[PDB]
DNA sequence: GGGTATTCGCCGTGTACCTCTCCT
RNA sequence: CGGAGAGGUA
DNA sequence: CATGACGGCGAATACCC
């Protein structure tokens, strides 16, 4: 029916063309009656008639009357529901500006004319007058007279030109200008001028200007001569309590617009004075522009109460507005909702429904299948025998759910998990019931959770429950690819505790034949469920071809592992039960099934084990009593022994052997040493029992304790919170977060005093307002996530790139961070992996890399592989299938029509809440590479290091590196290159206060253009008495001084220069101030000593990576390569302009500079120290460095809290981020030089081009945060229903834009399928056929 | 078919294209009249689609087929 | 007359529920004993002792 | 409320995340069994017709 | 002092003691902890909060589903709903829910007439509330419309 | 007259559900 | 049946 | 009248040449 959406300024013409009568009355309806006042807000033979087919006077009332314009009243017969789609109009007495066109920053009416917002308010609202087309006078074309001068100017001349006030010379001053020729004119100008400034303000007019030229759109339209007026269904009067109305908040701006427009009309035909005229045409203004936007400009207007007036802008604006209420999201039939309780006997793939809300729900469906064998013979039959709940209509209704699956839904939904289909089970009651496996994926309990059912009606909608949605079909996370149905809780205990081995149980050494008997012997009582058995069991392997070969064997292990045996599926090892199960041990004996065996096996493995688990957790009377809190006995004199040391250090304090805050600091490590020994004093007694042996023998053995068995299975529980019931609660915070002096020695069997309780309460109260407050935040950052990437989805399989990012294990030094596995795993090799042969290809160009592949990379000891990327996805609209890789929840190759960009946001967004707002010396064996370093002579034969930045790798053995370390400037290795070292020793020593300027060749140094007293001063401090020489800074030096900068030369007893060889200059060190020359003059200097001493993560920060924020202090770098040169240094700020065409730079001076003034840095290099911008990663290092930035620090914050987030996603979130670039030349292209474009457009121009053969348009590619990136999508529509809407529909209005329905939210608004998934072919076809 | 439409994924390889198919099939059975492939164990049009998809006798050129003869005879 | 379940009980360190409980049965010993002496016809001295 | 004869164990699955577990006893000798009162309005008013 | 208690009272000082499962009469492998709570029942009835609705009253600017249990509404499919849905690429679901199922006039008529008729198809129509949003837009001095087919 | 540090006004700030009173 | 205010549940 | 929010960002302002 349509296929875009277009939007442009309304001209009168139009707003008349689409109304069907002038309101001319204030009035809505006569409230003694409930008529609606002839002309009014309401009239009816301006909108329609209120009832249907019936004119208001009320002769004719018949379908045949359709069609006939009454003369009587003058209603046409027609439908009624034609009042909530025909329009008014309002003819304006004045002309009126619209409020979006002037108040809206940029405002385009002052842009387009270049007088200042400040002038146009003044005029509109009748402060001051313009100058309209003045003529052969002095006065300009938009000079402002003030009401002071108007009548001078009028007597000293006043008849030639004209000047007028209001929008009614706005709108003479926008229908005045010529747009073409006052572009030729700014364009020119743009040529002829010196200020960079000037330009940017005066291209911001011309792209304005272009705008308005490009699309049918005339300025003068942005004045409001005729306004338009909502039908009136659209604006409904709500009866309160039948006799009285609400307040509209709409049919009030109205009535104020009528009302002001008739008295300015009587008024002006009239003939009044001047003066109430003009006041009453700026009330009719500020009626108007409070009708549209009511408080954008000033007071704002209120109603009977002092809440503001609702106005037109606010209706399809923010959470309450039009967009995100009504078309994002929507109230749906067929629904219903419950309180959930658990269902332990449910299958994974079944919900318990109460029969009632079934009943209620599949209503439609209970009619139908009434009618058709014969029981009801009309819709109100079927609605009675429903009603009456007859037993043949519950039997119908088994017969319609049988198969018909259900959507589950748990608010908040963080992810598509938490809406599944399940498969309805009629139950009593009236709670849902749950199946316990699911509620992980749902983060629901059963405390008051209620949740969501909806009913999908069509086949198709049956057919994406079934297979897309149904719990057994999404066991998998999508944002890491890990089960999300391991058992949890009671299952787990179960399974522990049934797997737990017992030294002396009953039936110890019994021999079975199978699990079979070991099941009789627990149930009959003869074999305890930990008696350590031998049994005999028959397991399963599959072979080469994939069939299971059976292998008997006898096993050592427990009656309850050979019980559990048996509902474990073929092909699986007896290793995987022969252990205590704890949650983690079940999680990979379900990942165990899942690999091996798929999902039907998986799913029907994982409901056996949460049936035994429940079972046996029933079974084995696991409670909790205030025994099994067993406190250490040696807590006493350990609390007491920390009592005496914080005393002792007390009275140190009290003899001023130390200061308080030392005394506070030795205080708190006491209290925390005391805290971790009674810590480890309580689990060493709590987690081992003594027990009598098969001999009278003493023996220990795992504790049986109630809380150490859910803690160690990691059913519930962990250190902490054991310490805290049976140890001690520990070190408190302040409000202010400082740790309190002591700690809470009591724990909770003992119970607190009252003021450890009040302590605790400030924790206690700071952790739960931080939920409260952090829930909000990572909402808000899910949803600019999902907008930013909505629209991405997988559009082809393979776009035939070759680049790709190169993926390395993440190594911060010292510890693997994470391993080359997880972060290739599922992957698409963007080039070949050869084994360390070198010429054997390992791993071909375009393999995914599933389990077997990665077992043979880690096999091969493989330190890099380079994977295609999203963000290098060649494939415009989208991304192909390999540059994504696998699909996480499905285990495959991700299939097109995918929409990962939500699948992405959803993935990070999830999380959110769980995310809380010297020398080196390598520990272990391995041998030493360093790289970007240089050998030199030295006083000790140790290397020193002199390149800006220096890395250390350990490499074990093997060939794979293990360890990496940042080596700074003038650090003395305490080894040499590719040398073993045992592990524990300091490889590398610097000083960190102090910055020498070391010089490779030994000698005098001569200090050349040096100046005593001016650029350099001696002392003698006391201690030492030593001329110790100082450089005074460029700035704080004296005047004389600060025309010489220092410079140290290197001379020895031959007398000339020995310099770095290979170079064409003198060896020349500066020292710019801050510099302590220890040394006498003429000293020779070895290699390797000093010269000179020169000092020196939460959510927000995830949001502020997303949004590209520039830090406060951002690290310095190199725009070009090249040797530096400081032409201006000091000067309040350092200007150094580098050399490789020199361009100089503005540098602050008070910032460090690793750089010298004679080093040669590379482009990217670090000029200074601070937090990288990415902006200027991505300018200058390129896409990936960027890339792989965001992911790095992105998956820093997300690692400290434990969470796993595969890569893809941000990198998927980053490739959103980078959709635009800027025209650098024009070439051939139609792109203006200089804007900011879609790279793919730029990409698909650049390709035709060099088809034509044509030279194509070089750019830049801009990182905009994903804000920024979300307001700047093609699309007016998303844009508008994502934020800012009057400021982005007045860009699409102004701008004529027009909205191809391509996206998700775009389809999603106008109620079409969505171009991905089950839709997309859909979307394809539609393409296709154009 | 029923708990998992892994066979059917696999069968047809794309799991929205194994939804569209299993839709028109399930159309087919349930108001074009026509009978099913496998055998009807009480089971729903859908999972009578999917049934037949996981066994091979239901897919998109077999649908394409069928309606080709059904019009041309 | 209700099961809960132990292991809402160590994570959320709420152990007056487990205190209570115990001080509960002790409570609801003291009535059983002086239900008995009620059902028997104890002597009023006997109540008075206990 | 009331005083409950409660254990602390396990049972099937039905005390599963912080479920609850009640005996027909408890309905029987209705322990929490609660009065609602609700008020029902009916207003007959003066319509045009 | 509880211990004491409970020793008066001739109960285990541990306050645990030896169940039976009433289903089988086998013992409970480990003493479970048994004694008296005092349990309150909260103004959180299922009965208040069970609610379904099939077909309804809709509003009156919007046609979409009434809200509350007390109207006898539909519940709300908002937007993280909506993003569920196309993460997992269920098209005609999240074409159900904001077409058939919501302000669809005419679509929730074929829709309802459909079912009956034992025919589980739609014929999706354009959602009122679009039309809404486009005539708000126009009330606003602003040109919006559909282009052609 | 022109470049740049400071200022001012606007934009945004979780979902779903439940109860009550009061409102030209 | 729209809006506002207050409180509450997850 | 309300005077308990604040961070980010772009247009406008002022200050310093
Ligand atoms: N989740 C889960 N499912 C179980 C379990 N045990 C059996 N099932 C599966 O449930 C499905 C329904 O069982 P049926 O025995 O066919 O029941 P029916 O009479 O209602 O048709 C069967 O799969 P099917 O219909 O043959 O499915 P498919 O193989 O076609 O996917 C069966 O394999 C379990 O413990 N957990
Ligand atoms: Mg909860
Ligand atoms: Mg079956
Ligand atoms: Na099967
Ligand atoms: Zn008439
Ligand atoms: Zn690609």
């Amino acid at each position: 029916e349509f296929d875009a959406i277009k939007i442009a300024l309304a001209s009168p013409d139009m707003i008349r063309s689409w109304s069907f009568g002038e309101v001319k009355k204030p009035e809505t309806i006569n409230y003694r009656t409930f008529k609606p006042e002839r002309d009014g807000l309401f009239c009816a033979r301006i909108f329609g008639p209120v009832k249907d087919y019936e004119c208001l006077c009320g002769k004719y009332k018949r379908l045949k009357h359709r069609g006939v314009i009454c003369e009587k009243c003058g209603v046409e017969v027609t439908q009624t529901k034609v009042r909530r789609e025909r329009m008014g109009h309002i003819e304006l007495a004045s002309p009126t500006a619209h409020i979006w066109f002037l108040k809206s920053l940029p405002s385009r009416i002052g842009l387009l004319l270049d007088m200042p917002l400040r002038d146009i308010e003044r005029v509109l609202y009748f402060e001051s007058y313009v100058v309209i087309e003045g003529g052969m006078t002095n006065l300009e074309r938009q000079q402002i007279l003030t009401e002071e001068q108007y009548l001078d100017a009028l007597e000293e001349f006043g008849d030639e030109f004209d000047a007028k006030m209001g929008a009614e010379a706005i709108q003479a001053l926008l229908k005045s200008m010529d747009l073409e020729q006052e572009c030729e004119q700014l364009r020119e100008e743009l040529n002829e001028t010196n200020s960079e400034t000037k330009r940017k303000k005066l291209t911001k007019r011309i792209k304005l200007l272009e705008a308005f030229v490009q699309s049918g759109n005339k300025p003068e339209w942005m004045i409001l001569t005729v306004l338009p007026v909502l039908p009136p269904d659209l604006r409904p009067l709500v009866p309160l309590d039948g006799g009285r109305f609400a307040t509209s908040d709409l049919n009030d701006l109205y009535r104020r617009v009528i009302n002001r427009n008739n008295r300015l009309k009587r008024l002006l035909d009239l003939a009044a004075p001047d003066i109430i005229v003009r006041n009453e045409k700026r009330m009719l203004q500020e009626a108007v522009d409070a009708l549209l936007d009511n408080g954008r400009r000033g007071r704002a207007i209120t109603g009977s109460n002092k809440r503001p007036l609702k106005s037109l802008a606010d209706m399809i604006k923010g959470k309450q507005g039009r967009f995100r209420q009504n078309l994002l999201g929507k109230r749906v039939d067929y629904s219903g909702r419950s309180v959930i309780t658990v269902g332990p006997y449910l299958r994974l793939h079944q919900c318990g429904l109460p029969k009632k809300m079934a009943l209620e729900l599949f209503k439609p469906f209970i009619y139908g299948k009434l009618e058709l064998r014969g029981l009801a013979t009309t819709i109100k039959a079927a609605k009675k025998m429903v009603e009456r709940e007859e037993a043949v209509v519950w039997d119908i209704l088994d017969e319609v759910i049988r198969e018909h699956p259900v959507l589950l839904n748990r608010a908040p939904t963080l992810h598509r998990l938490g809406i599944q289909a399940f498969e309805p089970v009629l139950i009593e009651g009236k709670a849902i019931q749950l199946h316990p496996l699911v509620c992980a994926a749902y983060n629901a309990d059963f405390d008051g959770d209620q949740m969501a059912v909806h009913v999908p009606l069509t086949l198709e909608a049956q057919l994406e429950a079934r297979a897309l949605m149904m719990s057994t079909n999404n066991i998998l996370s999508p944002a890491n690819g890990e089960p999300i149905i391991v058992p949890s809780q009671d299952v787990v205990l179960g399974l522990y505790y049934m797997t737990r081995d017992c030294v002396n149980a009953k039936g110890e050494g019994m021999v079975l034949t199978g699990p079979k008997e070991a099941e009789r012997l627990y149930r009959s009582g003869l074999a305890s469920l930990h008696a350590r058995v031998k049994v005999r069991i028959t397991e399963y392997e599959k072979d080469a071809n994939g069939e299971l070969v059976a292998k008997t064997s006898l096993k050592d292990t427990t009656v309850g592992r050979a019980i559990l045996w048996m509902i474990v599926p073929k092909g699986l090892p007896y290793s995987i039960v022969n252990q205590a199960l704890g949650k983690k041990a079940i999680s990979k004996m379900l990942n165990t099934c899942y690999r091996i065996l798929g999902l039907k096996p998986t799913v029907i493995f994982a409901d056996q084990i949460m049936y035994t688990g429940f079972a046996y957790a029933a079974r084995s009377g696991a409670s909790v009593g205030i025994d099994d809190m067993v406190i250490p006995e040696k807590k006493h004199e350990i609390i007491s022994e920390a009592e005496a040391e914080v005393a002792e250090i007390q009275e140190q304090f009290q003899s001023g052997l130390v200061t308080a805050g030392e005394r506070y600091n030795k205080v708190i490590d006491i209290w925390a040493a005391a805290n971790d020994r009674v810590s480890k004093a309580m689990m060493d007694n709590l987690q081992t029992e003594t027990v009598i042996n098969r001999d009278g023998q003493e023996e220990k053995q795992v504790s049986f304790n109630s809380i150490y068995m859910m803690a160690d299975s990691g059913a519930r529980g962990s250190a902490a919170q054991i310490r805290q019931l049976a140890g001690m609660r520990g070190l408190m915070a302040k409000p202010d977060g400082s740790i309190i002096e002591t700690p809470i020695t009591a724990n909770f069997r003992e119970g607190l005093n009252v003021l450890q309780y009040f302590i605790s309460t400030h924790g206690a109260r700071k952790g739960l307002a931080d939920t409260a407050l952090k829930t909000a935040n990572s909402g808000y950052l899910t949803r600019r996530l999902v907008d930013v990437a909505q629209d991405l989805v997988v559009t082809e399989d393979d776009c035939g790139t070759h680049e790709g990012i190169m993926m390395t294990p993440v190594i911060e030094g010292g510890d693997v961070k994470e391993p080359l596995r997880d972060r290739v795993l599922g992957r698409v090799t963007a080039e070949d992996v050869l084994k360390p042969g070198t010429a054997d290809i390992l791993v071909p160009r375009n393999t995914l890399l599933h389990e077997q592949w990665c077992d043979l990379l880690e096999e091969n000891s493989v330190d890099a592989v380079k994977v295609r990327s999203v963000v290098s996805c060649d494939t415009d609209f989208g991304v192909c299938a390999h540059c994504y890789g696998r699909d996480l929840a499905r285990g495959h190759i991700i299939n097109k029509g995918e929409a990962i960009g939500v699948i992405a946001a959803q993935s990070i967004g999830e999380p959110g809440t769980q995310l809380t707002m010297s020398s080196i010396q390598v520990k272990n064996k391995g041998s030493i590479k360093l790289s970007n370093v240089k050998s030199v002579v030295n006083s000790s034969g140790k290397l020193v290091i002199t390149s800006r930045n220096t890395e250390l790798k350990l490499i074990d053995e093997f060939g794979r590196t293990k360890e990496s370390y940042k080596v700074p400037y003038g650090a003395v290795l305490a080894k040499g290159d590719g040398e073993q070292v045992a592990g524990g020793e300091t490889v590398a020593n610097w000083d960190p206060h102090t910055m020498p300027v070391i010089t490779e060749v030994s000698g005098f140094v001569r200090f050349t253009d040096m100046i005593d007293g001016q650029t350099i001063t001696r002392q003698t401090d006391e201690l030492t008495g030593l001329s110790s020489l100082v450089v005074l800074d460029s700035a704080e030096r004296t005047a004389g001084g600060k025309d010489l900068r220092p410079a140290l030369k290197i001379v020895d007893a031959q007398g000339n220069d020995v310099l770095i060889p290979g170079t064409d200059m003198p060896a020349q060190y500066f020292l710019p101030g801050k510099a302590i020359v220890q040394l006498e003059d003429g000293v020779q200097i070895s290699s390797g000593d000093t010269l000179a001493r020169i000092p020196q993560g939460g959510l927000p920060r995830v949001a502020d990576l997303f949004e590209a924020r520039r830090p406060k202090e951002p690290a310095i770098l190199a725009e070009i390569s090249g040797i530096v040169s400081f032409g201006k240094e000091t000067k309040g700020k350092r200007r150094l302009v580098i050399t490789p065409d020199p361009y100089e730079e503005m540098i602050p001076k008070w910032r460090q500079l690793n750089v010298f003034e004679g080093e040669r840095v590379e482009r990217g290099d670090v000029i200074s120290d601070g937090p990288e911008a990415p902006h200027d990663i991505l300018r200058l290092r390129g896409v990936h460095a960027v890339t792989r930035y965001i992911v790095n620090e992105v998956q820093d914050v997300y690692r400290l809290q434990g969470v796993k987030i595969n890569d893809k996603h941000i990198e998927v979130i980053v490739r959103q981020m980078l959709r635009k670039a800027t025209i650098v030349n024009a070439g051939s292209s139609d792109f203006l030089e200089g804007e900011q474009v879609e790279y793919s457009r730029v990409k698909i121009a650049n390709r035709e081009l060099e088809a034509n053969g044509k030279v194509g348009a070089t750019y830049s590619r801009d990182l905009l945060g994903i804000t920024k990136a979300s307001l700047a999508t093609e699309s007016f529509i998303s844009a508008a229903s994502f934020q800012e809407t009057t400021r982005v529909l007045t860009e699409a209005a102004v701008a004529g834009k027009r909205d191809e329905l391509r996206g998700l939210k775009e389809n999603v608004i106008v109620g079409r399928l969505i171009p991905a998934g089950t839709g997309y072919a859909y979307h394809q076809d539609r393409m296709r056929r154009r | 078919a029923r708990v998992t439409v892994q066979d059917a994924v696999e069968k047809i390889g794309n799991r929205f294209d194994l939804v569209l198919v299993a839709a028109r099939r399930a159309r087919q059975m349930q108001v074009g009249g026509k009978d099913p492939l496998v055998p009807e164990e009480n089971d729903k049009t859908t999972v009578i689609a999917l049934r037949e998809i996981e066994e091979g006798l239901i897919n998109n050129q077999i649908l394409d087929v069928r309606e080709r003869q059904e019009q041309q005879e | 007359d209700i099961v809960l379940n132990p292991l809402g009980v160590p994570s959320r360190m709420n152990i007056g529920q487990i205190l209570e409980t115990h001080l509960g049965m002790a409570a609801k010993g003291i009535g059983d004993k002086i239900n008995a002496m009620l059902k028997q016809q104890q002597e009023v001295a006997k109540l008075r002792e206990f | 409320g009331q005083n409950m004869r409660v254990a602390f164990m396990p049972w099937n699955g039905y005390n599963f995340e912080d479920s609850i577990l009640v005996s027909e006893r408890v309905v029987q000798e209705d322990r929490f069994t609660t009065i609602h009162i609700q008020e029902l309005a009916c207003v007959s008013r003066d319509t045009k017709l | 002092e509880i211990k004491e208690l409970l020793k008066l009272g001739d109960l285990p000082t541990s306050g645990q003691i030896r169940l039976y499962d009433g289903r089988t009469g086998e013992q409970f492998e480990r003493p479970v902890t048994v004694g008296y709570m005092y349990m309150l029942k909260l103004n959180h009835l299922v009965d208040d909060k069970m609610h379904a609705r099939s077909t309804g009253s809709y509003s009156l600017v919007t046609q979409q589903p009434l809200g509350g249990k007390a109207q006898f509404g539909g519940q709300r499919f908002g937007e993280m709903e909506v993003w569920a849905l196309e993460a997992y690429g269920a098209a005609y679901t999240l074409q159900e829910m904001l077409t058939v199922k919501s302000d669809d006039v005419n679509g929730r008529t074929k829709m309802y007439k459909n079912i009956v008729d034992g025919n589980h198809q739609m014929e999706p129509g354009m959602p009122e509330s679009f039309n809404v949003l486009l005539k708000e837009i126009r009330s606003l001095g602003i040109n919006i419309e559909l282009e052609d087919e």
